[PDB]
C-alpha cells in the first residue's frame, strides 16, 4: 500500500526531537556525538523515513530480483494495474502535479 | 524515554501530531486490508 | 515489583512513568531516591 509502513515508535521519537530542538542547534553544537551517526540516520530526524522505509530505500534491485522485490514490496497487486497513472494517484495520496 | 522529558504543552503538540499521522496511517492500511471490496472505498474521503 | 533507578539503569516503563509522573531524568530520579532514604543501598526500590 501507500504511506504505510508506520513505525509510530519511530515517529513518537521523530517528533520528540523536533519539540525538543527545532533546528537541531544542539546537534551542530555537539559533533563528537553529532558524528556518531550517519548522515542517514540523521535525514529521518528531519524527513519522514521509519526503520522500514530507511530498509526499502536501501533495497538492491536488480533483474534478478526484480519480480521478488515486486512481491516483496507491492505483493498481489498486478503491475499492469499499479503502472496505471490513476491507480498510482490513489496508491499513493499524490496530487496530479 | 524522550517523552518524559517534555513539558505540558509540548507533550499535548505531540500527542495531537501522532494522533493526526496516526490516521492517516491507519486508514491508508484499513483501505487496503480491511475495507470489504462490496464498499468501493478508493480515498480517504470514501472511508469516512 | 522491583523498579530499578539506578541512574544507569536503562529502565522500563515503570522508571519511566515516575520520570514523566515527577518531569526529571534519571540521574535526577536516582538521587530523589537517596535523598527519601539513605538506607536504600540499592537503586531499586518495590512498586509500593
Amino acid at each position: 500500500s501507500g504511506a504505510t509502513p508506520y513505525h509510530d515508535a519511530y515517529e513518537n521519537v521523530r517528533e520528540v526531537i523536533q519539540l525538543q530542538d527545532p533546528g537541531l542547534e544542539q546537534l551542530n553544537a555537539s559533533p563528537a556525538i553529532a558524528g556518531l551517526m550517519h548522515q542517514a540516520s540523521l535525514l529521518g530526524i528531519n524527513a519522514s523515513i521509519s526503520p522500514e522505509l530507511f530498509n526499502i530505500l536501501t533495497e538492491e534491485i536488480t533483474e534478478g530480483n526484480a519480480e521478488e522485490l515486486y512481491k516483496k514490496n507491492f505483493g498481489n497487486i498486478e503491475p499492469a494495474s499499479l503502472a496505471m497513472p490513476e491507480y498510482l494517484k490513489r496508491y499513493y495520496n499524490l496530487s496530479d502535479e | 524515554v524522550l517523552t518524559a522529558g517534555l513539558n505540558s504543552q509540548q507533550a499535548n503538540t505531540l500527542h495531537a501530531f501522532l494522533d493526526e499521522s496516526r490516521s492517516a496511517a491507519l486508514s491508508t492500511y484499513y483501505i487496503r486490508q480491511v475495507a470489504k471490496a462490496a464498499a468501493a472505498i478508493k480515498s480517504r474521503d470514501d472511508l469516512y | 515489583e522491583e523498579i530499578d533507578l539506578n541512574s544507569g539503569s536503562t529502565g522500563d516503563w515503570r522508571k519511566t512513568i515516575l520520570k514523566r509522573a515527577f518531569n526529571i531524568d534519571d540521574v535526577s530520579l536516582f538521587r530523589l531516591l537517596k535523598i527519601t532514604d539513605h538506607d536504600n543501598k540499592d537503586g531499586k526500590i518495590k512498586n509500593n
